[PDB]
């Protein structure tokens, strides 16, 4: 998968209280992958070591590849407004040279 | 050489009924086997109402005209897959028909899994079976519900792996994820026996046609 | 690398997308078959929902015109003492013979239901069928 | 083997044979102690 | 060729009308100890108990007489969204059918 790139979107140090260890820490990583040609996916990997959470999330996301339709290879086909849970996103189709003017995660 | 291989694999797709599966069954044949009998109205699934002819005093009746159309498509698809030497797996958790379905698969030359389905069998196959295990190319669900009246795990797991599924779907079943749903009775022994014969005759015809198709094209190469 | 997303699209559309992306280099063997002989409906996921308010299903109660006659026969004589044989595809029950004769008289032009019910009983009595008018 | 995808092809192949034998005996129709001082294999 | 609509109208099951307290002929196909599994031509079989009288007569293939009650035993329960079904029919075994 040399044509695919992986980017990190969040690294969290959550805690699970245990009788043996008290507060126990794991690394929860959210990553996204894409080949820059319409195919992309995301996954979450959890482990006790950060390096392991990177491997788990990176190889899991390659199994959930969406294909996204791009108008003329540079933009969305039409405006998109949606609510996912309590997060609202309002995307707009723009002409060439407009660039990405979006949340930093959306730019990634 | 290359032309012959193209002829074997590309010619069957230029005919609407290359294997003549239409003759195997008829609306009358299905009605004799009680394939139009569904569960009571209380057990009805919302996505099965398109296929229901009506409610005869509480018992949903399955339109055997839609069943004939859908069965033709499902049998036609199952034949081309068998023609191309794909792996076909019969799946059911109904224990009354466990031995019949395992015997059917053996007669066809294919595979059956009528036992407890292990979580990850298809999504985690390489762990459970080995490094280079080849997964099924088609799964035929004679029963799509498990013994706790829930969808068989392999319906979702076959979609996750992008495997087409031919399933018998009674009035209480969920056909949305079945690629080729066949609306019909799944409980009666005479209905299940009919479907098993149809899938067995169809697969053997498709396998036999491939043998004949290869001999004719192969013979032409020297001749 | 694949698309284990069974709630978006269908197995065929997801396989079409993976090949367009460049991840799936060889067509599956079932692909060309699906392209030529697709199912009637696209196999896409849909979440079942309950009906609310005044939404109702669209299932016709199957009631033929013979049932009006059959209901009377069961109320007046019950089920025929001869047992139903549902394995014989051409079985003729005592009630079905009553409804066949009741129809014949109605074709002649009798308009009174009472006339057709008592005359039919007489005709079957001549045939020798044992009809017991069991109020119990 | 046609029972490969069960994961216990040999256990289920044997349970297939004994269940088919049982069916033929039940359909077709003395002391059963033909062997004594024996145990089932562990 | 007869249509499905005609086949349904002239079907023995359509003639039966309501299946409560009707008399039907069944065939024993499976026996488990003193439990008889009887096919009476419907979707689901019934399961009755071997009568004390003439118990040996009730063997596989033996045709019997029954009094139907339900073709499928189902019931929705408090808080349920669908009817629970036991995939069985209800009938009372009356005795062997006279071969005559
Ligand atoms: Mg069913």
């Amino acid at each position: 998968y040399e044509d695919f790139d992986t980017r990190i979107l969040e690294v969290r140090n959550v805690f699970n209280m245990t009788a043996k260890e008290g507060r126990k820490k794991s690394v929860r990583v959210l990553v996204a992958v894409g080949n820059g040609n319409g195919a992309a996916g995301f996954a979450i990997g959890k482990a006790a070591d950060r390096g392991d959470a990177f491997r788990k999330a990176k190889n899991r996301a390659i199994h959930y590849l969406h294909y996204i339709e791009r108008y003329e290879g540079h933009t969305i086909f039409h405006d998109i407004s949606l609510r996912f849970k309590r997060t609202q996103i309002r995307m707009k189709k723009q002409p060439r040279g407009y660039g990405l003017r979006c949340h930093r995660a959306i730019i990634t | 050489g290359d032309d012959f291989q193209s002829r074997i694999l590309d010619t069957p797709l230029q005919h609407s009924d290359f294997f003549n599966v239409k003759e195997l069954f008829s609306v009358k044949s299905l009605f004799e086997a009680r394939v139009h009998l569904g569960h009571k109205a209380g057990c009805r699934h919302r996505f099965m109402e398109p296929y229901i002819f009506g409610n005869r005093l509480g018992q949903d009746i399955i339109d055997l005209d839609q069943t004939a159309l859908n069965l033709q498509l499902a049998l036609n698809f199952t034949a081309h897959v068998a023609y191309r030497k794909g792996i076909i797996l019969f799946v059911s958790r109904n224990r009354q028909f466990s031995h019949l379905i395992e015997t059917t698969a053996q007669a066809c030359g294919e595979y059956a899994h009528t036992r407890y389905f292990k979580g990850g069998l298809l999504t985690n196959a390489q762990l459970l079976f080995g490094p280079s295990v080849r997964l099924p190319d088609l799964i035929i669900f004679l029963h799509t519900l498990n013994n706790v009246f829930e969808p068989h795990v392999a319906v979702r797991d076959a979609a996750k792996m992008n495997i087409p599924t031919v399933g018998i779907v009674d009035t209480n079943c969920n056909p949305c994820l079945i690629t080729y749903p066949i609306p019909g009775n799944d409980d009666s022994p005479q209905a299940i026996q009919l479907f098993c014969k149809l899938f067995r005759t169809t697969i053997n015809r498709a396998k036999e046609k491939r043998r004949q198709m290869e001999a004719l094209h192969r013979l032409q190469s020297p001749k | 690398a694949g698309s284990r997303l069974e709630t978006v699209g269908s197995v065929f559309s997801r396989t079409r997308d993976l090949m367009r992306a460049g991840v799936l280099k060889e067509k599956p063997l079932w692909y060309d078959i699906y392209k030529a002989f697709p199912p009637l409906r696209e196999p896409v996921f849909r979440r079942p929902r309950l009906r609310y308010g005044k939404a109702k299903a669209d299932i016709q109660d199957i009631f033929y015109q013979e049932d009006q006659i059959r209901a009377k026969f069961f109320a007046t004589y019950g089920s025929g003492q001869k047992a139903f044989d549902l394995f014989n595809p051409n079985f003729k029950s005592t009630c079905q013979r009553f409804v066949e004769k009741y129809t014949e008289l109605q074709n002649l032009g009798e308009t009174d239901e009472e006339k057709l019910f008592v005359e039919t009983g007489k005709a079957l009595l001549a045939e020798g069928i044992i009809l017991r008018r069991v109020r119990e | 083997h046609f029972l490969f995808y069960t994961g216990k092809q040999s256990y289920y192949s044997l349970m297939h044979d004994v269940y088919g034998k049982v069916m033929q005996l039940e359909k077709h129709r003395a002391e059963s102690r033909d062997l004594i001082g024996s145990r089932w294999l562990i | 060729v007869e249509s499905f609509a005609s086949m349904l109208r002239h079907s023995p099951l359509t003639q039966l009308g309501p299946a409560k307290d009707k008399l039907v002929i069944g065939r024993i196909f499976h026996i488990v100890e003193d439990d008889l599994y009887i096919d009476f031509g419907g979707k689901f079989h019934c399961v009755c108990k071997r009568p004390d009288v003439d118990g040996e007569k009730y063997q596989r293939g033996t045709r019997v007489r029954l009094r139907l009650l339900d073709l499928e035993l189902t019931s929705r329960f408090l808080g349920g969204t669908t009817d629970t079904t036991i995939l069985e029919a209800d009938a009372v075994l009356l005795g062997l059918q006279e071969i005559r």
